[PDB]
């Protein structure tokens, strides 16, 4: 919710740019999944559940067998 | 270029029917949606075309109708 | 020696129960669709898994279809 | 090169909690002709030709 993606890809594009090296390889490593959720038009949000969806009945069956 | 006769399935040959249509994968809709025509009629209602056999399927009338060159297809 | 038109489905599995026994169908494996699709038999291959497998709506309207004498729902 | 092949077909009266299954002749929705194979106990007589989907066992669940 306290969160500003664009801010925090943003800074990745230039900590990236900074110290060249092994962070440089972590930094880029952590900016992927960051510029993906940019892009995406689904939120960040949806990562926690409040509900939890339940599947059909018919694929978790509960059948009495011959007896 | 002699095979006596077709029989069957075999019947009209493909190369013949190749000729018509652009290719084989063309030849099959070109055919099939014709068969899919003709299976409606007896319920898009025109044809058959050729003179049918007496107890004939719509895939052999279609498949002899593009043979004798009485439809033309358009590629989307 | 097994046949099979149209008889019991499986109620877990929507698709025909397997068996001699049971009036069952033939597994139309993975290795069976390479070669479907390495012809292109499109039509084939997409009434195989669906309306004479596992299509509720399908396996229903195929049988009615080819009974009455009609074209086969898409 | 004929061969004899006995196969075996079994079935079982268990209890369930609605009421209790029962092995009898009398079924509610069949006929005389596929009924006329089956004795007093509701079993196939002994040596009555069966063909693929006659009644060998008749038992009726509540």
């Amino acid at each position: 919710e306290n969160f500003d993606i664009d801010a925090e890809a943003e800074s990745l594009r230039e900590v990236i740019r900074s110290g060249k090296g092994q962070k440089k390889l972590r930094a880029l490593k952590r900016l992927k999944v960051v510029a993906a959720f940019q892009q995406s038009g689904n939120s960040p949000m949806g990562m926690v559940l409040d509900a939890v969806p339940v599947i059909p009945p018919e694929l978790r069956p509960m059948v009495q067998l011959d007896g | 270029s002699a095979y006596d006769t077709p029989l069957g399935i075999t019947n009209p040959p493909i190369d013949e029917l190749l000729s018509r249509a652009s290719s084989k994968y063309a030849l099959v809709i070109y055919a099939a949606k014709r068969a899919r025509q003709i299976n409606d009629y007896y319920n898009e209602y025109v044809g058959p075309l050729v003179e049918p056999g007496l107890q004939e399927k719509p895939l052999s009338i279609a498949l002899r109708e593009i043979h004798g060159d009485l439809l033309e297809h358009t590629e989307g | 020696i097994h046949a099979r038109s149209t008889g019991p489905y499986s109620m877990i599995t929507q698709q025909p129960l397997g068996g001699k026994a049971q009036f069952g169908g033939q597994r139309f494996g993975e290795m069976e669709c390479w070669a479907m699709q390495a012809y292109g038999a499109a039509y084939t291959l997409q009434e195989l898994l669906t309306i004479k497998s596992d299509d509720t709506v399908g396996r229903v309207k195929v049988y009615e279809a080819i009974v009455k004498g009609e074209n086969i729902p898409e | 090169l004929t061969s004899i092949h006995i196969e075996e077909h079994e079935i079982d009266a268990r209890d369930t909690k609605l009421g209790a299954e029962e092995i009898t002749r009398d079924i509610p929705n069949v006929s005389d002709e596929v009924l006329a194979d089956l004795d007093e106990r509701g079993i196939v007589r002994i040596g009555a030709e069966v063909r693929d989907g006659d009644i060998l066992v008749g038992k009726v669940t509540p």
